[PDB]
């Protein structure tokens, strides 16, 4: 009983090993768009204002 | 009014349509061409319905005159106003210029009197000083015969004309504020109608036909006499004799310009103004600065000359070779003297069109500008706040949030306490990009008045914006004005005023939406330039704002803004004049949200672009008409002729300040970009960048030089990318660049040396001054000031005072028997014009001791003179030893009969000898006519400063400070200046009434009739007086000659204040004059003459090398409790008693108690000034030192003045040098109850624990 | 040892626990992928050439009516 | 065999130890990115205020001021 | 004994395990927190640019157009184009400190040059001189 108690042990510690895979695809994706902000701001900061000639009203 | 005379000189704008609409209502054929033809409909509309009125029929008149006459010309032609030029500058008739002739003439027969013993007296003076050996022996000849100069000039016969008929003009004005209808007056060559209005001129041999109005008669005569009086100053002093040629050829060339070209040549004349700083950047060390700026002032004039239609290659040489001889000369000193005949060629004509076009183009323009640098620029400007605050609050940072994306240098920065460099601003800008500044400048608003006092004319209201147009000039009937004109009109008459409620009027958003807004454009009085500038008229609330506005940048976050290796640096000139058109909202808008941010204001700084982009705007002139058929509200008028229709841009003025401090961290940002040091100075229009970088000790002086320029060339480059990056469009052309000279106030420095205009104070020195009543001794004194203005900018001092004496001379004979005052009785013209020697004795004596002379011999070489009445003494004296006057006028100079003045006009101006009738009547009528409207003033920020008994209290005051054993009056002085005396009277003093409230407190009846009269005769009063003076026979027999000034003045002052002295001493008011005290000795060689003969050791020691080149190289109230507290303390002395009264006079303007007032209270000389050296080791009390070293630098001054260097020997100069208690017997009556007006009384006594300030 | 045996079992269920909130956190950083997306949809719009590459983009005041000043007509 | 099991439970366990470093590694990118929004946040708040009638209704941004400069009327 | 031991180092390590369930959990608060805060971002982004005129349009000639070589500015004086410049080298000449003949020779050789390029190698021979 108590070997079968550690099989069960070890199934639930595989499946905790496969949620670490998971928690790094997260990590990849976190970094993939933490890129991306970083360009918007880039163009953001580059941005040109332009002033017409005749106000409206 | 009997009291308002005429204007003497031109102090307004010159505008074709006034001409045209005269000559039209006339009925008289004209050549003139209008670019809008607007007017030129609407009269022929009125002429068509019928309209007339009484200026209408009697210039009909006047047309039917000169159309009577000009039929007896039968090849008439009329030339326009400046085609005209050449002809009016050289015009003469014998016949009709009689009258000022003789007088004239008379004057030379005087001054040929008189003018040997001037000049005796001057060489005795220069022999003193021991300069007797250097005189030149041309100016004996110079001041004989300075007359026969003066009237030998070419300008003579032009100006006898043109003060003729400005005079006979004046006449007209005032006699018809019988119907008589003028009449020709035909003379040799010209024929002259002078009506009130216009002046027709008609040329007998060439038959050509002038009209003129009366602003171009005044413009002329000032012109003339101008340059009357330059070529007669340049004529006497050989220093001037090159230049002099070269001015008399350019007046040929530009008059030679004037009939062929016209108004265009006004554009050369301007252009004549960059010439010279391109011609001194010719001379230039380095490569290729020298004919840079000068290539586009020539690529300017091809311009000029190729528009106008003289497009032939033989002319544009011819200029420019004419040019090079004007402007190319040895003398840097010289170089600068063209800045002075600016104005020598007259004004152009102008036109509200082209001014409304020019800013038409430049307020509709696109931009587009740049993000980055306009938030690097903000970074720099937090920095420069940051730094500021923590300079004055002990490092301490201000209020403000960083952003969470802030950098770790600037949060180490704000937790540590450490000041920011400008490299961590603009790399770290992001940092910057959310900060939120908090509130800790004070709005101070209760404390000042002296702003609003000030008059800005105010715009009408919007509803009724045709008013300013009369109705016959417009084709439809204009409504009524109801708005008020002047700034201080609305501001005393307001009920209900609070420096608030303004504020509240903006952050509430109701001048947004306020129905009665206007702005208006008016032409400037005296430009040059052909399109010409305006400035602005808007209404009471908009303008009250502008104010508070600048007054809270100025006195807040502006202050923070003002500022085996050696340094060099060079300069960078820019003009700022269209830079107010460029900028925009977009530009301004983060700089304005953290001043409000600052201030603690909502939306307050931003008000001026968001009221103009939903405004219509319009140049407002009377003589040019709208062109509409009927009245039509602003909003529906086109985008045409004198209307720009929604403005982008910001008005010349009205938010300078903002600008400029927006405007200097670019400076600062290409200065991190170039790598270099800028020192950065703003003058009026023009900026000077000083560009700085280290360099090596060991290398020579033409190198540095040229690696200075190559540093200020890159920074000059990165300067105008950066400024245009934001849209401000520098121009390089116009900019200049150079090592050596740059441009500011007082004239143009060059590598240490000034270059100066002294002609310029020659050609304002006119007759007459701008005053409402003419008088005699205001233009004497005006003569006075600027023959020594003259003196201190360059010009020789003996010449100047025989001029000063001849165009006295000249003055009285004028005031005496051409003038337009018919109060000038015959019992006093004909015994002063028929006596000789009593016009010249009052020519010559001092107006201190009662004469008309007001340049001292002492005056001539030192800047501050002691005493005035010693000093007339001493000068009276040098001259009974020269024989220029008699012994026994000193005599008469003692026995003057004494005025009445009480001990106020003796405590507000000490060192007076109760002379009578002297004062100067405009100021009486203004110090009035400013009382009587500041008294009756319901504005609650004045509820208890001026009250109806107000002059008592002043005089009690003075009587209690001045009626001692011992009369002291220059401290007395002191302590009114700092009381509420001298509050009331410096509020009083800055507002200027002019002639509008003058007339408006003529209408009110506060100048009674019997001041009218009064004032009305006080010209015959003060000659009256000059002539019982000097025909009296009285004698003292304790006047020795040659007695000692101080004693012959302590007399004077005690004879004259008899009544209210009654023989108590007075003290404090005498000192030596400068003159006297003071004798010289050049040692060239071989000893002294003086310390060996008289054994005098008391000198100052001069020494000038050999061998050098000298042309080439706490609240206000408190410190015046305080300042009170100390003036009683020392000169009334200290106990128990005095205290008590000092802490009396002291309460009144700080709330402080006795222990807490106990404890706290406790030029041209630098040409030789850089080689001399002064040595006050052998001397022996201060002020005559410190004006004997004045007096030396002056004496080597005029050695060295005709010479270029020191010559084969030093230079060795030697000027020899020859209360108890006072208890108060009267008792304070003071007031009932203490002002606790916040202008004046501080309620607070705030840092009692500092002494200082 | 069984007892003990017990006792693992129960924390290792609840550490299996935090397998829906994973993918609680992955549905949101899916939401933000599309509202980046988004916006950089909305920053190449306004993008354009300059003259003179540096393709900077231009915000116009209201909605863009000074950009039919400035701009070349196309 | 049960002691052997126990040594495969230990080593397995261990891994599961080594992940408190990422987790600690997510926590410095999450640091990272809310740096990087607020300075788009920064870049949008300059940009709206200096740009009129921009601010998508805010009740004028530039009146966001702190009001006791001694003024109070009201 | 022995492998009661090891059960206890079991039951310590999902204790840890346990303490890393919270640090997980704060992590989503955070990411929740940045979508919120990037979607009221999104809304302001949107607001904003709405022109939408990746290359359409060029701007008409704004730019500082920077100088060249051959054209003159207040940095240094080049010779170019026709009349102004020949006028500037002649008041160079003029106002230089050489002597009268050599003055002389040089207008000589300023009237002689036509060309632009050769007016350019002048003003160098020209400033050699003043600077010598």
């Amino acid at each position: 009983k108590i070997h079968e108690d550690n099989q069960k042990i070890i199934s639930k510690l595989e499946s905790l090993l496969l949620l670490k895979g998971e928690v790094e695809s997260i990590k990849k994706q976190i970094n993939r768009q933490n890129i991306s902000i970083s360009t918007l701001e880039g163009h953001l900061s580059s941005i040109m204002i332009a002033i017409p000639g005749l106000g409206k009203d | 009014n009997q009291i308002l005379y005429p204007e003497v000189h031109l102090d307004s704008p010159i505008v074709t349509n006034k001409i045209v609409a005269i000559l039209e209502y006339a009925r008289v054929p004209h050549a003139y061409s209008l670019e809008d033809p607007t007017l030129c409909q609407n009269i022929k509309h009125r002429l068509k319905n019928g309209f007339s009125n009484q200026m209408i029929i009697n210039n009909v008149e006047v047309g039917n005159v000169i159309k009577s006459k000009l039929r007896s010309y039968p090849a008439h032609s009329h030339i326009p106003y400046p085609n005209c030029n050449q002809d009016l500058f050289n015009i003469e008739d014998k016949e009709s210029t009689r009258k000022i002739r003789e007088l004239l003439k008379k004057g030379n027969s005087l001054y040929s009197k008189v003018s040997d013993k001037v000049f005796q007296c001057l060489r005795d003076t220069n022999s003193r000083l021991g300069l007797g050996s250097e005189l030149r022996e041309d100016i004996k000849e110079k001041v004989i015969n300075l007359g026969v100069y003066m009237h030998s000039s070419q300008w003579f016969e032009p100006f006898l004309f043109w003060f003729t008929v400005k005079t006979e003009m004046r006449s007209v004005i005032k006699s018809q504020t019988r119907r008589h209808t003028p009449v020709f007056f035909t003379g040799s060559s010209v024929e002259l109608l002078i009506s009130r209005d216009l002046v027709a001129i008609i040329s007998k041999e060439s038959q050509h036909v002038y009209y003129l109005t009366f602003e171009l008669v005044l413009m002329y005569c000032d012109v003339i006499e101008g340059r009357l009086m330059t070529e007669t100053a340049m004529t006497i002093d050989a220093r001037y004799t090159e230049l002099l040629g070269r001015v008399r050829y350019m007046w040929k060339l530009i008059d030679g310009f004037f009939p062929a070209l016209g108004n265009p040549t006004y554009q050369i004349v301007a252009m004549l103004e960059p010439l010279s700083l391109a011609y001194l950047q010719l001379r230039d060390i380095t490569v290729e600065l020298r004919g840079a700026f000068l290539n586009h002032c020539f690529t300017e004039i091809h311009d000029v000359l190729d528009q106008n239609g003289f497009s032939d290659e033989g002319t544009y040489h011819e200029l420019i070779e004419a040019l090079d001889y004007i402007f190319i000369t040895d003398d840097i000193h010289l170089t600068g003297e063209i800045f002075s005949f600016f104005r020598s060629f007259g004004h152009p004509r102008l036109e509200a069109v082209t001014a409304a076009e020019n800013v038409r183009k430049y307020m509709n323009q696109p931009k587009v500008i740049v993000y980055e640098t306009l938030m690097k620029g903000h970074a720099i400007f937090c920095g420069i706040i940051i730094n500021g605050y923590r300079d004055r609050h002990g490092g301490s940072w201000p209020p403000l949030t960083l952003p969470l994306h802030a950098a770790d240098t600037i949060r180490n920065a704000q937790a540590s306490g450490d000041g920011l460099t400008h490299e961590q601003c603009v790399d770290n800008w992001k940092s910057f990009a959310g900060v939120k500044f908090g509130c800790f400048m004070p709005l101070s608003l209760d404390s000042d008045l002296t702003m609003y006092l000030k008059d800005k004319a105010l715009a009408a209201l919007q509803r009724e914006w045709d008013s300013v147009y009369p109705k016959e000039f417009l084709r439809y009937d204009p409504p009524k004005g109801t708005g008020s004109r002047r700034l201080v009109d609305v501001f005393l008459n307001d009920s209900s005023f609070d420096p608030y409620d303004v504020i509240m009027y903006v952050v509430s958003g109701a001048y947004l939406h306020d129905p009665e807004f206007n702005l208006s454009y008016s032409l400037k009085e005296k430009e040059i330039k052909e399109t010409g500038r305006l400035f602005a008229k808007m209404t009471y609330k908009m303008r009250a704002c502008q104010v508070i506005a600048e007054n809270l940048i100025s006195n807040g976050i502006g202050k923070y803004f003002k500022d085996a290796y050696e340094t060099v640096s060079a300069f960078i000139t820019t003009d700022l004049k269209k830079y107010c058109l460029n900028w925009r909202y977009e530009t301004i808008s983060l700089f304005a949200q953290r001043l409000n941010e600052i201030y603690g204001l909502p939306s307050f700084f931003q008000w001026l672009h968001k009221r103009l982009e939903t405004s219509v705007l319009y140049v407002s002139d009377p003589h040019c008409p709208p062109d509409l058929d009927a009245h039509i509200p602003l909003y529906k008028v086109p985008n045409d002729q004198i209307f720009i229709k929604y403005p982008m841009g910001g008005i010349e003025g009205y938010c300078q300040k903002l600008w400029t401090i927006s405007t200097i961290p670019y400076l600062y940002l290409a200065a991190y970009e170039s790598g270099v040091r800028i020192a950065s100075l703003v003058q009026g229009d023009n900026q000077t960048i000083a560009v700085t970088k280290r360099v090596p000790s060991t290398w020579p002086y033409n190198l540095k030089k040229r690696e200075a320029a190559r540093v200020t060339r890159d920074y000059f480059v990165i300067l105008r990318q950066r400024l245009h990056d934001i849209g401000h469009h520098l121009k390089a052309n116009e900019t200049i660049v150079s090592s050596h000279f740059f441009v500011y106030s007082k004239g143009i420095y060059y590598d240490g040396l000034l270059v100066s205009q002294s002609l310029k104070s020659i050609a304002r020195c006119v007759f007459w001054s701008e005053t409402i009543v003419d008088e005699t001794r205001a233009a004497c004194s005006n003569i006075a000031t600027t023959m020594a203005k003259s003196i201190e900018r360059g010009y020789d001092r003996y010449l100047a005072y025989s001029l000063n004496v001849l165009k006295v001379i000249q003055q009285i004979l004028i005031s005496l028997g051409f003038t337009i005052n018919s109060t000038m009785t015959r019992d006093v013209v004909i015994p002063l014009l028929t006596n000789n020697d009593l016009l010249i004795r009052m020519a010559l004596l001092p107006a201190p001791i009662g004469g008309m002379n007001y340049l001292n011999m002492s005056r001539l070489f030192v800047r501050n003179i002691g005493d005035p009445v010693t000093s007339s003494i001493a000068d009276l004296k040098r001259m009974i030893l020269a024989s220029l006057m008699p012994e026994e006028t000193l005599h008469q100079v003692m026995t003057q009969q004494p005025g009445d003045s009480s001990f106020l006009d003796w405590a507000s101006d000490p060192y007076s000898a109760n002379l009578v009738c002297v004062q100067s009547i405009t100021r009486l009528l203004k110090n009035i006519t400013a009382r009587f409207v500041l008294i009756h003033s319901p504005n609650p920020m004045l509820k208890g400063l001026f009250h109806d008994d107000s002059k008592e209290e002043d005089e009690g005051l003075a009587a209690f400070l001045m009626d001692r054993h011992i009369i002291v009056p220059r401290a007395a002085h002191e302590i009114l200046d700092h009381s509420v005396t001298g509050a009331r009277e410096s509020i009083a003093g800055m507002l200027d009434t002019t002639k509008g409230l003058i007339r408006a407190s003529m209408r009110k009846g506060g100048l009674t009739s019997r001041v009218i009269t009064r004032l009305s005769n006080y010209d015959y009063e003060q000659f009256r007086a000059g002539m019982v003076l000097l025909t009296g026979r009285k004698r003292n027999v304790l006047i020795d000659k040659e007695s000692c000034s101080v004693q012959l003045a302590r007399a004077l002052r005690s004879h004259m204040w008899a009544r209210l002295a009654r023989g108590r001493p007075i003290y404090g008011l005498e000192v030596p004059d400068v003159l006297e005290s003071m004798r010289g000795h050049l040692i060239r060689r071989h000893e002294t003459c003086v310390i060996c003969e008289c054994g005098s050791v008391n000198y100052g020691w001069f020494f000038v090398p050999s061998g050098c080149q000298l042309d080439d190289i706490p609240s206000r109230s408190l410190r015046s409790a305080v300042r009170i507290a100390t003036v009683y303390s020392w000169a009334y002395g200290d106990d128990d008693s005095s205290w008590n009264e000092a802490w009396l006079l002291a309460r009144q303007r700080a709330n402080v108690s006795l222990e807490e007032l106990r404890v706290i209270t406790p030029t041209s000389l630098v040409r030789v000034a850089r080689y001399t050296t002064i040595s006050n080791d052998n001397l022996s009390t201060n002020f005559i030192y410190q004006q004997g070293m004045l007096l030396g630098l002056g004496v080597l001054e005029t050695l060295f003045r005709l010479e270029k260097d020191t010559g084969s020997s030093n230079t060795v100069l030697h000027l020899h040098v020859e209360h108890p208690r006072i208890p108060s017997s009267r008792k304070l009556e003071l007031r009932a109850e203490l002002c606790t007006n916040p202008l004046i009384y501080d309620n607070a006594p705030l840092i009692d624990r500092d002494a200082t300030r």
